[PDB]
């Protein structure tokens, strides 16, 4: 089925799952919790209006390791970073990207194409006995793939 | 006379009723699977990959259902999607996905 | 308007059919080789009908399509191919490279001395 | 002397301007339904005429590369 | 008569009518609370006095889901975000415009040509059972369609 | 001062009479075919007077009066045409180009094969 998802996956959270907030590619998966400070933004150039930009993304999230830190935290970050980090010497120079990832907000609105331009975090939150962290905030920015028309954007949600 | 139908055969000529006319064509979309098209085999509907899932693993569903919505509309970009539900039967095996495109409300009837 | 349909993939851009030939001839002659720049993979089971499935599938393109059926010597699409069988495919763009010079200046093909 | 045949891509066109005679049925052009029976005509004309080919070239003794020629 | 509106546009709610932000155009209609924060400049250049500039508005709106969250913050925001979002590409290139809408503040101040020329705000508002957000405080950036005049200005009041 | 009236739009830019009447009968060829570049749309009640509201009210500009009046073929306003009948109406700036085509260089108009 999906490939390996890492974060707080599975059910077993018992938390409630329109509060998550999920990735997801051809090979790798990343959810998470909606924490405070989220924002967006978007905008247009002009002079006479000369054009439109990009959606934009700032995304704060918290990410706990309740039982498995491995999965939780240290498999997300490693996710989270190799996808940030373009990947252009995959002995497959007919094709290398960045990649860009897409991005499942509230199990109901949708973003298909999102580039993940930025990605910051603290690691001197306290750890386990192994050493794996216990808590981080990681703070993504996002980019639109284009500058999307209003009926691109305005019948994309639920 | 014999009347036709729509299925692989024909809705209408071109698309004079909008909303039924790109219903009908993502319904020869998705009545196709992997291996069965010449040309693009990634083309149609992706059962393949979301047949029998557990009906339970939500992230599973999700990312599923997410990546088949952005590789159709890439495949099709005439027409987007506003709407797609997943409901649960009255026993465990049946599910419906219901797609509208703002008013079509077609739906069938899937088991994971 | 102005509009010309065409397409700059195909091998057989060339109307010559023996100039096809000896071009089949040397990519069978690379594929059969063991080089190391030459994918290591097997057969499916359903490629029997569609050869070209596996190039699509790895490549995106189906152009590859007459190196596969000559790659395993098929009569028909009817009969298979035994799965397992050793094949080997080689970066496309070297295969584009080749028949762009030798539908430019493939000329001498074989070796150039000095001029 | 030697034989020419236009590509696929071509075939396509004239043969969608040539069903594109009947305007009942011109108009179904730009659809999957046109693209998928092109495409189907397409590919069985090519295992035709590239296999014809095939065995015109195998047909030459210092053309044969398979073990069975 | 009017396309569909959005937000507190119904009586119902039981607020004083004049303390509303409406917003309308050919086929939208968007209706909320003047919030604090709300702010406006107007200016001009010299170096010798050489011109003006047009207005320039930032409205910080805030809404509330109180009864019908469908209508009044998703449907809310996603005609904000389309009125927003040029519309370049609708099939019609004779005549395509990111579009401009008409603001009526405290029902007798009225801008009949204004672009809203850059919107934000925040998701981590708690939602309800469903997901929809129960509140939320979108600004606005608006600049008026041209350097307008005394004339102009002065003699649209009420 | 400088001033002169006139505008750009009028199909009977050509004196011709005859000129204006093939431009009408490719018109009336290209509307009452059945391409998809044509609007999809039945008459209205009030357009036996005002065939020409229909094209204010799609396009703003009432040039395309003479466009309907030759697709319904009406003998007078005061008459009316059946309302439901299938009205077809192609991009206006296509019709544009010909006429610029036809009044400047619209010599060959049928079909060019080399210079």
């Amino acid at each position: 089925m999906a490939p390996i998802a890492y974060g707080v996956y599975s059910q077993a959270d018992g938390v409630s799952p329109y509060l998550k907030v999920t990735l997801t590619n051809s090979q790798y998966q990343v959810t998470g919790y909606i924490s405070q400070g989220a924002a967006m933004n978007m905008a247009q150039n002009w002079e006479v209006w000369e054009g439109g930009t990009p959606p934009t993304f700032t995304l704060p999230v918290t990410f706990i390791a309740l039982n498995n830190p491995f999965i939780e935290v240290s498999g997300a970050i490693a996710a989270l970073t190799a996808m940030i980090s373009p990947e252009l010497k995959a002995a497959n120079v007919g094709g290398q990207i960045p990649e860009r990832v897409t991005l499942n907000i509230g199990r109901r609105i949708n973003i298909t194409d999102v580039a993940i331009q930025d990605l910051s975090f603290d690691l001197d939150a306290p750890r386990d006995s192994n050493g794996y962290f216990l808590k981080n905030t990681v703070n993504l920015q996002l980019t639109g793939s284009s500058i999307y028309n209003s009926s691109d954007i305005v019948r994309a949600f639920q | 006379i014999d009347p036709l139908l729509t299925l692989e055969l024909s809705g209408v000529k071109t698309y004079e009723s909008q909303e039924e006319a790109w219903g009908a064509r993502l319904y020869e979309w998705l009545n196709t699977y992997q291996g069965e098209v010449y040309g693009d085999p990634s083309w149609g509907n992706v059962l393949p990959q979301f047949k029998h899932e557990p009906t339970n693993l939500s992230h599973v569903q999700i990312a599923v259902e997410a990546m088949l919505l952005q590789k159709l509309t890439v495949d099709l970009p005439d027409i987007p999607i506003s709407g797609l539900s997943v409901a649960e039967g009255d026993a465990f095996d049946k599910l419906k996905i219901s797609i509208r495109i703002r008013d079509i409300t077609i739906t069938q009837d899937v088991v994971l | 308007t102005r509009q010309y349909p065409l397409s700059r993939y195909d091998d057989r851009n060339i109307a010559d059919p023996i100039l096809r030939a000896e071009l089949r001839k040397e990519v069978m002659l690379m594929c059969e080789s063991n080089d190391k720049n030459l994918t290591i993979y097997y057969v499916l089971p359903d490629e029997q009908y569609r050869p070209d499935l596996l190039a699509y599938r790895m490549w995106g393109i189906a152009e590859l399509r007459w190196v596969v059926t000559l790659a395993a010597g098929l009569e028909d699409e009817s009969q298979g191919m035994t799965v397992g069988k050793k094949l080997k495919l080689p970066p496309a763009t070297w295969i584009r490279e080749m028949i762009r010079h030798f539908q430019y200046d493939g000329q001498v093909i074989g070796t150039l001395s000095i001029a | 002397m030697s034989k020419t045949t236009p590509t696929k891509d071509s075939i396509r066109a004239e043969f969608e301007e040539l069903v594109e005679k009947d305007s009942f049925w011109s108009k179904f052009v730009g659809s999957q339904f046109v693209s998928m029976l092109t495409l189907f005509i397409t590919q069985i004309v090519y295992r035709c005429f590239q296999y014809a080919d095939a065995a015109l070239a195998e047909g030459f003794i210092s053309t044969a590369t398979r073990r069975s020629s």
